[PDB]
């Protein structure tokens, strides 16, 4: 939004890049932080944690019954077996959609997101729109911003990440895909369809 | 805190600005704010609930409109002169230099393996926030309960659009470190934590969704038993 006080993304980018040099200097001055330190956290997120791993958990959840019942139960425990799991997923609890319930997830309280299923989240995730108004109204912010609409009949659960517990959606699998083998079906499991602000690809 | 950063509810944000896609790093200096995370922690600069009451004591204009990676520089700022690790002053003649001189080189520095061991190790490992305490839960799985009406001006995990309303408990969780203790310097405090159910009828009045509702999770002391 216009604010007539808020100087240049060229300015601010400028102001912040100093900034962050200058502290960086003085935390490896210091001896707690180093180049390899820092490229190795930028590497584990760039290429290695993304959102294809919670797509291998969707797809096992929607081949494999009883792994959807551990899933469900325990989602920590349940993604343990696919060697998924660490940091800001140490506690996960995914929630199932159906034909007559909806869940999106937010963390309204700052940009909490189980980093070890879907790397580290977009910024709209992160930003004041998105948290502000996904507790206040759900069903109109996800047809205007996504194009999606949910039924005024079909309940509509937000979850609202308040502490350490992380949530995930485990999307509808979509129809007309009778038999697909797991790597087919995680061509239609997208971030967007594990946060609820979408659904899984259709077709 | 009733700080700006408790969003939820908030009318007048304005429309999500979404691109078709982006890059997980935006820019070099994001990177670096990234790392400086498990940096900073593994120095005791502070916990990850002190880690978000910094960014909960910025400058609410600031905090709104600037680069989700630049809260993370303010909290640890704000920590590096809590503990007395950062000096001010010579942040500020360093900050200078480098605006300066941007393409000046870094200190000259050893790599350490035990900072990569730690990075592995949390990143895969995680860093379990859930504890073990002597007390049994005191409520559980379909009790009515009201939230606090209390108003901390310390760190604590209590959005104002969720105070003095009334919900169902849908699961206990077990013990968590508790955030009104952690946050403020007090320690870990372990409490139970509970995912409870509140109507949107409820939350918002009249004005809201006649069919939804916002589960959030909330540590013992939260709430209060209104029937079992
Ligand atoms: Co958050």
């Amino acid at each position: 939004t216009e604010n007539i006080l808020r100087k240049s993304d060229e300015e601010i980018q400028k102001e912040i890049t100093a900034r962050v040099k200058a502290l960086e200097s003085m935390l490896i001055e210091q001896g707690i932080l180093t180049t390899s330190m820092i490229d190795r956290m930028a590497e584990i997120y760039e290429n290695e944690v993304g959102p294809h791993l919670g797509a291998k958990v969707v797809v096992k959840a929607w081949t494999d019954p009883e792994f959807k019942k551990r899933l469900l139960a325990d989602g920590t425990e349940a993604c343990k077996e696919l060697g998924i799991g660490g940091l800001q997923g140490e506690d996960m609890m995914w929630v199932e959609n159906t034909d007559e319930v909806h869940h999106v997830v937010v963390c309204s309280l700052c940009s909490c997101y189980p980093w070890p299923v879907l790397g580290l989240p977009p910024n709209w995730f992160k930003e004041p729109q998105y948290r502000s108004r996904v507790v206040r109204e759900p069903r109109q912010l996800l047809k205007e911003e996504f194009g999606f609409e949910v039924p005024p009949s079909k309940e509509i659960k937000v979850w609202d990440s308040s502490s350490e517990m992380r949530f995930v959606v485990l999307p509808q699998r979509p129809a007309g895909t009778d038999g697909w083998s797991e790597e087919e079906l995680a061509t239609l499991v997208t971030r967007e369809s594990m946060i609820g602000v979408e659904p899984a690809k259709a077709v | 805190m009733n700080g700006v950063y408790d969003v939820g509810g908030t009318d007048g944000l304005g429309p999500i600005n979404r691109p078709a896609d982006e890059p997980v790093f935006r820019a070099e200096w994001e990177k670096v704010a990234f790392a400086m995370f498990p940096a900073t922690f593994r120095a005791g600069f502070m916990g990850l609930d002190e880690f978000r009451f910094g960014i909960e004591q910025m400058n609410p204009a600031e905090y709104l409109e600037s680069p989700y990676y630049w809260h993370w520089i303010r909290t640890y700022i704000h920590h590096g002169v809590r503990t007395g690790k950062i000096d001010l002053e010579e942040l500020e003649r360093r900050t200078q230099y480098y605006r300066e001189n941007p393409d000046a080189p870094l200190p000259e520095h050893e790599q350490k393996p035990e900072l990569i061991e730690f990075v592995n190790q949390a990143v895969y490992g995680g860093l379990p926030a859930s504890r073990e305490v002597d007390r049994p839960p005191k409520f559980k799985e379909g009790d009515v309960v009201r939230f606090s009406t209390a108003s901390p001006k310390g760190h604590a995990r209590r959005a104002r659009y969720v105070r003095g309303k009334t919900g169902t408990v849908v699961k206990h969780h077990g013990a968590y470190i508790y955030p009104d203790t952690a946050g403020n310097g007090l320690g870990e405090c372990p409490e139970h934590l509970y995912t409870v159910r509140f109507t949107a009828q409820e939350l918002w009045g009249p004005e809201g969704d006649p069919n939804s509702s916002v589960y959030y999770d909330c540590w013992e002391p939260y709430i209060e038993l209104v029937d079992t």
